[PDB]
DNA sequence: GCATCCGTGAGTAGA
DNA sequence: TATAATGGGAGCACGGATGC
């Protein structure tokens, strides 16, 4: 839902 | 089937007078999709384009009525009489 | 009929070291009564110079 | 000819580049200083028509004289403003993007 | 409002809606303009 | 974009919307052409996506688009349609007109059922054209513009204009209408007398199918141009000509207050 | 963020600025990659930010100095405790600033206001109603034009066809331009001489119709 | 309320009917400049002037007077428009 | 004149300071005159206070802050469009913690917004009032679970925008859930987070059956407060990765943080009161000792499960309670923008501490003042609560300040408020005006501070009562807030009483607002006066007691749209409060000590002390309000006179003798006059307009810029093209009209030339140009001209210039001028005229003296009310202000009716009697015996049972005196009014609404942008609104071509109106319409939206309605 | 059948 | 153009088609 936090999730993923 | 008014009018035919009620977004979507034709039937359609509505003085029943003077209508008898 | 007051450019005004307004000063010469004795007289201009 | 119908149906997207008389490519207004729209922008005179009537955008055909000749040089055709009304452009998306009524 | 047959071409279904509405500022289980609305 | 009185700049938000989507779509472009890695071009996409929705129908999905330092939505394409502040409704089941005007309505007992007092300086706006080549057909200006910049100040106005003027609106009729207008007797057609006063006479009869009293209450005033629309007003609209309620049939027009007091 | 674009703008823009760090960088030189690609983030950034930020695209330079101008202008407010004067910032920002220079760049720099921004305070009401347009004509200019084309053409009706020709020729009424003298004597068949002569005989007919009938004075404004 | 409205009303079938006669019958007055009045110069509609009574210049109020006499033919079908038109523009040129 | 006053109540307090709710707080919020270390943590204070210190320079500080003295007087700022306002200095310390440095400097913060005198502010040169807002008090409530019976809600409110309203509720399953930002979690999960264990909360709530166990739950007691702080945090927050200190972080802010949750002082008070608890800090819990440490939830959920339960002693809350409502005033909103400021100001200065030379940093460079400034701008500006003040006369000023509106910024939005908020709760008494309220969407909503109301430091209206001791009534007066007079029975003002003591053995009181007969024995309080009950404006209607509710409402609205008469009196009867009301206005000038007067001039006074000083005042003389009023003040004293402290000096506008003077007073016949007054209207005499009753003053601002262009520049010169010297006669030399010159419609008020747009000049223009032999002018006429309907005599011209001293325009603007044109207007046919008692109406008709209806002696009376309006609205009291207006007129005196405590019919009759020897003996003295016209009236008045038959003509004339009727003559024939009429003086009003502000007409005139339609409105020259409902009536007649018309050729068809327009002034008949333009604008809009319009022919055959233009 | 999700809530004037 | 820096910040209502 929020962009973001979305990208923030798939930022940490690495 | 019986259904109240705000749903009769957004079911009604004419996607100009639906869109131009409420729930504009969808009437306009399946509208669109339905590839919709407006036959311009009713009043609110004529409204918007800015033709003459279908009532009183712009009645199909009405507005083709013509007016001759004597004088003028036994000039034109002659000429049709003549022919 | 009509009001003129030296260095006095419009009806509403104050003119220093005077209590009264224009408007007021007006009001007071709409009440004025002024009798014409020659019945051939349309117009009388009066004259009121005063100080202090 | 008279109008008896009214007919709304989805855009293809060549339908949209058949209605579109550019592209816009930059999101760029009008100068800062000339006060006068960008090329290839929201504002430009070669996509959307001329600011004033019968007149292009550096002056080389000022009158009706050419009508429907597009000047070689500032490349903006010599007709009526009115058509800034009327002339849509188009963006071209690098990548497919759903059409939000039909999606929600 | 004429107290005649009506004059083909008169479009009577604004007129109802009118006579409908008109009054209903002024009406006052469920009473008045909400049952109205209900019904 | 205009530049407006004081010489700045007023635009629509659609230029906004325009330009963050013509901008991710750049950027998107380049982003691609120098093979960024997947998450920067899914984000970028994604971002896009988001654009175009606010672009199309703005507050749709998520968060509606602001401008900087304001917390008021974007006004999108889908804004501009609907609500009631949306094209159909604003602008195209009703429109603002030409040759009208307004202003405070005042009792008189004198008219005629068919009559109101139309203020002098209104009727002279309203008819203006027709005052013109009126003007132009007497003696009192060379031509129309001649007449127009006569008209222009209030101090080259003479007596032989409001003659003219009297010539003008013979047998014609203007529209009243006060708000709310509930049915078809919120408008009615009337022969205009002119009035010195800035006030529209209206006659008592026709208070009660206004439902106008005197409390100060305006009304508006519309002028039929064509002969077709003069006669629909003069034969259809009258207001002798409908005295009776369409909706129950009982006499719309009749005796009240003062009226039945005396009687 | 709060400069005008937004936060993930500001992300993605960061990231060009990453990749031309990754593009750049030189693991010889045994410093953190961190470093060298901070460096390439926030230009990338403000250059994102002195670019898109704006309506009316400003170049990066003056954008620079309109900057220099704010906090010029924010460090003599705080000094003063007032707002500056076009003239005491004109002094703080040194030699080649004057008044007028500081004046001029402040009003380059002023942003365009929304067209819907609500008046009144309601869902009623959008500036953008108020503003008339001053682009397309007037029925009464509409009207004005009509008419003294029309009474241009009773006047010319009252030569001869070859000078009244001559005149919308050489005005331009006939294609929309106009001719020099050698194209219409060429067109005519006379020597420029006489086309010249023949359009001085026919202005002063009219100059003399129009001193009699005194019917076009009106819209000469 | 217009003299004889009630006759007016008579006339037609329907109203709206009578409304496009008048309509007509007035723009055809307007257009050949009075000159097809079936009017009799008693029955002439008056304006008071400053000076005096003058013709009216209202071709509605004209129309309706004229169309209340009889002497005016109205219905569908009468004749051709371009040739009502062009006979009219014979007899009274404008 | 000799004022007779009634009525035997005496009032022991007077009333309180009326703008006291702005001023005091205000005040309070600045303590500017305060030393700064006496400062109270209230007010901004409390913003620096909050806001610093900041931390990670290390940190800095806040040490005290000040207020200057203004750059620029009042008057000068309402000339130069300036905001009043003063600046604002904060001594703050930077401190690194590892060096030990301490730079410490006085940092410049702006400007701040101060109040004027009077109570309101200047923001820009425009007069605003901050209108106090009422809110939903902090604390905690219990409500009905409306879903489900025997179930309770408990909500903890804490201040707007102070972080979240959190619920507590027991779950159908029977577990205890929280919400928070709209999530539902169990709230034993909060609680083991808090530190509670089983045992605690076992032998706590235990007492109450079964509840508790819906509590317990043995996974959340089976780990330590950590985990269960980790767990809140990743159901308050999911994606977020779970961190410790980030879940502490989050936690302690949205309860433990005093910097971002915060209750009032007022719902600290309140949560203790109902909790039966005591709260150290303003917050929901604390951090003390690395754990949370509970302070509310704990009490919370222990009341929930008693009032669950049926345990006695707890109860759900009204929340329209006037104890439970609590109003935020002018310092309590600007102290919340100024905190939100503060808060911006702290963040840019944490990212500049961030960045930059770490070494050397002062508060100078750390601190932008930028968002501070914005926020105070922005809520004296733009903000709902802030609103244009109305100065159309002082009462209006008076009442604007002591508006209370619902709405605003976290207040209700429209709409959305039902009938709860907007009804008149019994805690209203004495509180909130239950009058005066606006009619229509804003009902309820906008309200009016009771007269005695008084709003105390924690927000809640508080109302005076008198002390009853044992049937004996005190001068003690004890304010209360609505909860603690809930606890007292409270007995009437009108209680007869024989000195101190209660005299009647049956009382009239109130218990919790119910009404209660009781006892002298069982009197704990009494009423201090009816006056306390309604507003200011409501106290200044005589005779209130026999108005209704609804029609008293329009007159005390309607007395704030009165305009200042030149010749204004106060009324003939009066309530009373007209004095005070002018003098807490500021719009009168005051003796400030005894002394002499030493000067009268109509510009300035001076006056000479007991302390020997000389102290001149300058008086304001036609000075134009916001609403273009007439503003001025007249010396009512004369050189040598002897004063004493606090007499009048100079009288306001709409002030007689310092008595409120918001109209005139005439003599009014209540009788049908042909029709004239049907329906409201209203017929008077031209003898009004021969005196000049209801005539006022109104200035108007004329306004136009010449700027900077790159065409060249627009200038102001006396040069204009094309115009005459008729045209341009009244101009000065440099283009601007002299002062004094009257202006109409047309006139030039400024001359300005532009350089025109680039001119392609069309053939027409190049021959005509060679026709007339003359060369096109670079410039055009840009002149300010006189608007239609508007113009008048030119008092005052301003002009400003770049590059002249002390002025600076905005940028590009070469120089300003202001032209003032101000006119005398007449009472005309059109404009609005009511009283207090809600009776209003337009003048219909002027007649000549002749024509009015006269008294037998010859007097004409000056205005004709119809008896039609009476019955139906049901206000009476005009009745009787006109009775005890003609006893007046005959005995040449003035009353005072207080409201509830008045004159009484007989008193009245008793005066009218009096008059009556007057008005008849007078007459027979004179050698007069009874008319012929008389005796038939009085034969009428013997059928009508008005007059006792048998008695002499004299006695029946008393007879119909008494009941204050008269005969009547009527001007045309002479004969008399075949009834007896009712006669005498009323106080009536010309009110705001006047005909020539209003009437407008347009031909053709400027178009919108994008649907080139007409623009609206009468200033810009714009065309009446057809709407929907109109378009449904041209149908519904079915008139096809006049809708046509509207539609097409009279708004956005552009073909259509230009052929139209050339069409009539040709003298042709109108052109067959076209397309307009709003279809295509709309069709190209679908297009923008991906969906293709087609326009067809009955073949299905395309039609381009865009004639070729818009395809390739 | 009860959990969401969503669209709409007079009119003219004015500003 | 290079010390190292690596996961945000803020914030009423009823009626009706759907969706689990
Ligand atoms: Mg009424
Ligand atoms: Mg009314
Ligand atoms: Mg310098
Ligand atoms: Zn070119």
């Amino acid at each position: 839902s929020d962009p973001v936090r979305q990208y923030l999730h798939e930022i940490g993923q690495v | 089937l019986l259904m109240g008014v705000t749903k009769s009018a957004l079911s009604t035919k004419s996607w100009l007078s639906a869109a131009s009620f409420q729930n504009t977004t969808h009437v306009l979507t399946e509208a669109a999709i339905a590839g919709k034709k407006d036959e311009l039937i009713g009043l609110k359609e004529n409204v918007i384009l800015g033709r003459l509505i279908p009532a009183g003085t712009g009645s199909d029943f009405v507005r083709f009525t013509q007016v001759v003077d004597q004088k003028t209508l036994k000039a034109i008898e002659e000429a049709r009489k003549e022919a | 009929t009509s009001v003129y007051i030296e260095d006095v450019l419009h009806e509403f005004s104050t003119i220093p070291g005077v209590k009264e307004d224009v408007v007021e000063i007006i009001l007071n010469l709409k009440e004025l009564v002024v009798r014409f004795l020659n019945p051939s007289l349309q117009t009388v201009t009066l004259l009121l110079k005063a100080e202090g | 000819k008279e109008v008896r119908k009214v007919r709304i149906a989805l855009a293809s997207p060549e339908k949209i580049r058949s209605w579109s008389y550019g592209e816009v490519e930059k999101p760029e207004t009008i100068n800062y200083r000339t006060l006068k729209p960008e090329r290839d922008g929201l504002f430009d005179e070669r996509i959307f028509g001329p600011i004033k009537d019968y007149e292009c955008a550096c002056g080389k055909y000022k009158r009706q004289r050419f009508e429907g000749k597009v000047c070689e040089r500032c490349g903006v055709e010599v007709t009526k403003s009115i058509v800034r009304r009327y002339r849509m452009g188009h963006i071209e998306l690098a990548t497919p993007a759903a059409h939000i009524w039909f999606v929600k | 409002s004429m107290a005649r047959p009506v004059s083909i071409g008169e479009a009577v279904g604004i007129v109802a809606a009118q006579s409908i509405g008109e009054p209903g500022t002024q009406l006052t289980i469920t009473q008045g303009l909400p049952r109205v609305i209900e019904l | 974009m205009v530049q407006v009185d004081g010489g700045r700049f007023a635009t629509s938000d659609l230029n906004d919307l325009y330009r963050r989507l013509i901008n991710r779509n750049n950027r998107l472009k380049k982003l691609l052409a120098q093979g960024a890695p997947e998450i920067i071009i899914r984000n970028e996409k994604r971002m896009l996506q988001e654009a175009v929705d606010a672009l199309l129908d703005n507050g749709r999905r998520g968060a509606p688009v602001t401008n900087p330092g304001s917390d008021r939505p974007l006004r999108s394409l889908t804004d501009i349609l609907s609500g009631k502040q949306g094209r159909f409704r604003q602008n195209l089941l009703g429109k603002r007109v030409d040759y009208s005007g307004r202003s405070v309505i005042v009792v008189g007992p004198q008219l005629k059922l068919h009559q109101c007092g139309l203020p002098k300086r209104m009727a002279l706006e309203l008819f203006k054209p027709f005052l013109l080549k009126k003007m132009e057909e007497k003696g009192i200006a060379p031509n129309v513009k001649a007449a127009r910049r006569m008209l222009e100040r209030q101090r080259d106005i003479k007596d032989e204009v409001w003659d003219a003027l009297e010539e003008v609106i013979h047998g014609k009729v203007v529209l009243l209408n006060r708000a709310p207008t509930l049915h078809r007797l919120g408008i009615q057609a009337f022969q205009p007398v002119l009035v010195e006063g800035q006030s529209i006479q209206l006659h008592p009869l026709v208070c009660e199918a206004f439902n106008a009293d005197f409390d100060g209450d305006q009304m508006a005033v519309h002028v039929p141009l064509s002969s077709f629309a003069q006669a629909e007003a003069r034969i259809q609209m009258l207001s002798a000509h409908n005295l009776l309620s369409p909706a129950s049939g009982e006499p719309l027009a009749k005796p009240s207050r003062d009226i039945i007091l005396g009687l | 963020t709060g400069r005008g674009l937004s936060f993930l703008d500001l992300i993605q823009e960061g990231n060009q600025g990453l990749i031309r760090a990754v593009e750049k960088f030189e693991y010889k030189r045994r410093f953190k990659f961190s470093t060298y690609a901070t460096w390439w983030i926030r230009q990338a950034i403000n250059r994102a930010i002195a670019d898109q930020a704006r309506t009316i695209r400003i170049p990066v330079h003056m954008v620079e100095t309109i900057n220099k101008l704010s906090r010029t202008a924010r460090q003599l407010q705080q000094e003063l405790g007032r707002e500056p004067t076009y003239e005491e910032i004109a002094e703080a920002m040194g030699p080649g600033w004057d008044a007028k220079r500081v004046e001029e760049t402040l009003k380059i720099a002023q942003e365009p206001v929304s067209l819907e921004t609500p008046i009144g305070d309601e869902k009623d009401s959008f500036y953008g109603d108020f503003i008339p347009d001053e682009h397309l004509p007037s029925p009464v200019d509409a009207a004005t034009q009509s008419l003294l084309s029309e009474e241009l053409e009773k006047a010319l009706s009252k030569l001869s066809e070859r000078e009244a020709m001559v005149l919308k020729l050489r005005k331009g009424l006939i294609d929309g331009r106009e001719h020099t003298l050698e194209e219409v004597g060429a067109f005519f068949g006379v020597t420029r001489e006489r086309i010249r002569q023949i359009e001085n005989k026919a202005l002063r007919k009219l100059k003399y119709h129009e001193s009699r009938t005194r019917k076009l004075r009106d819209f000469l404004d | 309320a217009e003299p004889g409205i009630d006759k007016l009303f008579g006339m037609v079938d329907s109203k709206y009917r009578l409304t496009v006669v008048v309509a007509k019958r007035a723009q055809q007055l307007l257009r050949h400049g009075f000159k097809n009045t079936v009017l009799e110069p008693e029955e002439r509609p008056k304006m008071q002037t400053l000076e005096g009574l003058f013709d009216d210049p209202n071709a509605v109020t004209w129309a309706m007077k004229e169309l209340l006499t009889g002497r005016l033919v109205f219905g569908e079908n009468l004749v051709p428009e371009d040739r009502l038109q062009k006979e009219m523009e014979r007899l009274y040129p404008v | 004149m000799e004022i007779k006053r009634f009525g035997r109540i005496r009032e022991v307090i007077p009333l309180p300071p009326l703008t006291e709710i702005q001023v005091e707080s205000y005040r309070r919020a600045l303590q500017a005159d305060v030393p700064p270390e006496k400062r109270e943590n209230v007010g901004i204070q409390a913003a620096f206070r909050e806001t610093f210190p900041i931390e990670e320079g290390l940190v800095l500080d806040f040490l005290e802050y000040r207020l200057g003295e203004p750059p620029f007087p009042q008057d000068e700022c309402r000339e130069k469009d300036l905001t009043y306002q003063a600046p604002l200095y904060a001594r703050l310390q930077l401190i690194h913690k590892d060096t030990g440095l301490i730079k410490e400097d006085e940092v410049f913060l702006g400007h701040i917004p101060l109040m004027t005198e009077d109570g309101s502010f200047i923001i820009n040169g425009a007069d605003r009032v901050i209108v106090s807002q009422i809110h939903r008090s902090p604390g905690v409530y219990f409500t009905p679970d409306p879903a489900r019976p025997g179930r309770y809600i408990a909500s903890i409110i804490p201040l707007p925008k102070r972080g979240p309203w959190i619920d507590l509720e027991v779950e159908p399953n029977g577990v205890v859930s929280m919400k928070v930002n709209k999530r539902k979690f169990p709230l034993v999960l909060l609680l083991r987070v808090l530190g509670y264990d089983q045992e605690t909360l076992a032998r706590e709530l235990g007492a109450y059956g079964e509840l508790v166990q819906g509590l317990m739950d043995e996974s959340v007691f089976a780990m330590r407060p950590e985990e269960a702080l980790i767990r809140l945090f990743t159901l308050l927050r999911p994606g977020d990765p779970p961190k410790r200190d980030k879940a502490v972080a989050y936690v302690y802010g949205l309860i433990a943080d005093p910097r971002r949750y915060d209750l009032g002082e007022a719902g600290r008070y309140k949560a203790e009161e109902k909790l039966g608890i005591r709260l150290s800090g303003r917050t929901l819990a604390r951090f003390e000792d690395g754990e949370f440490k509970d302070e509310v939830f704990l009490p919370t959920l222990r009341y929930l499960f008693a009032l669950t339960a049926g345990v006695p002693g707890h109860e759900v809350d009204d929340i329209d309670h006037l104890g439970n409502r609590r109003i935020r005033t002018v310092g309590e909103l600007m102290t919340d923008q100024f905190r939100v400021g503060l808060a911006r100001l702290a963040r840019g200065v944490r990212e500049r501490m961030l960045m930059g030379s770490e070494d050397s940093l002062t508060p100078a460079k750390l601190v932008n003042s930028r968002p501070l400034e914005a926020a105070i701008r922005e809520f004296f500006s733009r903000s709902q609560l802030s609103q244009f003040k109305d100065e159309t006369n002082p009462l209006s000023s008076l009442r604007h300040k002591r508006r209370i509106s619902a709405l605003g910024p976290g207040g209700l939005t429209r709409e959305r408020a039902g009938f709860d908020v907007r009804d008149v709760h019994r805690t209203h008494y004495g509180r909130i005006c239950p009058v005066e309220t606006p009619e229509g969407a804003n009902i309820g909503l906008i309200t009016s501070l009771a007269a005695y109301a008084r709003v105390d430091e924690l927000g809640f209206i508080r109302t005076p009562y008198r002390r009853v001791v044992g049937g004996v009534v005190t001068d003690e007066v004890v304010y209360m807030t609505a909860t603690e007079e809930d606890r007292y029975t409270i007995a009437q003002a009108n209680t007869p009483l024989e000195g101190n003591r209660i005299a009647a053995e049956r009382v009239v009181a109130r218990r919790k607002g119910e009404p209660v007969i009781v006892s002298p024995e069982e009197v704990e309080f009494m009423d201090v006066s009816p006056k306390q009950v309604f507003s200011v404006n409501t106290n200044l209607i005589p005779f209130l007691e026999h108005d209704d509710a609804n029609r008293a409402l329009m007159g005390s609205n309607m007395q704030t749209q009165a305009v200042p008469l030149i010749r204004a009196q106060a009324p003939v009867v009066m309530t009373g409060l007209e004095e005070r009301v002018v003098r807490d206005s500021l719009a009168a000038l005051y003796a400030e000590e005894d002394g002499e007067v030493a000067k009268v001039d109509g510009n300035r006074i001076v006056v000479r002390y007991e302390d020997g000083r000389l102290v001149e005042y300058p008086l304001r003389r036609f000075y134009r309000s916001n609403q273009g009023t007439a503003l001025d003040q007249r010396p009512r004293v004369v050189v040598g006179q002897r004063v004493r402290k606090g007499d009048l000096l100079a009288d306001g506008p709409a002030s007689e003798n310092g008595f409120l003077a918001l109209g005139q007073n005439v003599l009014v016949a209540i009788m049908p006059f042909d029709g004239y007054n049907f329906e409201d209207a209203i017929v008077i005499s031209e003898e009004l307009l021969k005196r000049d009753f209801y005539t006022s003053i109104h200035i108007e601002r004329y306004e136009i810029e010449a700027r900077d262009t790159k065409l060249g520049p627009e200038r102001i010169t006396r040069d204009i093209p094309h115009l005459s010297e008729a045209a341009l006669r009244d101009l000065d030399e440099e283009g601007v009209v002299r002062i004094g010159a009257e202006v109409k419609p047309g006139d030039i008020l400024v001359g300005r030339t532009s350089f025109k747009g680039e001119s392609e000049p069309t053939p027409e223009e190049r021959l005509l140009r060679s026709i007339f032999g003359e060369k096109a002018r670079d410039v055009k006429d840009t002149s300010l001209r006189v608007p239609p309907g508007e113009g008048g005599i030119v008092v005052r011209t301003v002009r400003l210039r770049r590059g002249d001293p002390g002025v600076e325009l905005k940028p590009g603007v070469r120089e300003v001028v202001r032209v003032y044109v101000a006119q005398k207007r007449k009472l005309q046919v059109g404009d609005k005229l009511a009283n207090r008692h809600g009776n209003k109406g337009v003048v219909a008709k002027i007649l000549p003296v002749e024509d009015m209806p006269h008294l037998p002696d010859g007097t004409p009376v000056d205005v004709i009310l119809n008896p039609l309006g009476v019955p139906s609205r049901m206000n009476l009291g005009q009745i009787l202000e006109t009775h005890l207006g003609l006893a007046g007129y005959f005995l040449g005196q003035r009353y005072i009716s207080p409201i509830f405590d008045g004159a009484k019919e007989p008193e009245i009759k008793e005066l009218l009697a009096q008059a009556f020897e007057v008005y008849f003996g007078k007459r027979k003295g004179e050698g007069f015996g009874v008319d012929k016209r008389e005796v038939e009236v009085l034969r009428r008045a013997e059928k009508l049972g008005l007059v006792t038959p048998g008695k002499t003509p004299e006695e029946q004339l008393k007879e119909l005196f008494l009941q204050g009727k008269v005969v009547l003559y009527d001007g045309r024939t002479g004969e008399p009014i075949e009834g007896p009429i009712v006669v005498g003086q009323m106080f009536i009003m010309k009110l705001y609404h006047m005909v020539e502000d209003k009437m407008h007409a347009r031909s053709t005139g400027p178009y919108s942008l994008i649907t080139q339609q007409p623009l609206g409105g009468k200033a810009q020259f714009g065309g009446q609104r057809f709407g929907e409902m109109e378009v449904w009536a041209l149908e519904a007649y079915g008139a096809a071509h006049t809708l046509q018309e509207m539609l097409t050729l009279k708004s956005d068809d552009i073909e259509g109106r230009n052929a139209a327009y050339e069409a009539i002034i040709k003298g042709e008949d109108v052109p067959e319409p076209s397309v307009p333009e709003s279809f295509r604008v709309l069709v190209k809009e679908l297009q923008a939206l991906a969906l293709d319009v087609q326009t067809l022919d009955e073949k299905d055959n395309p039609v381009d309605i865009f004639e070729g233009l818009a395809s390739k």
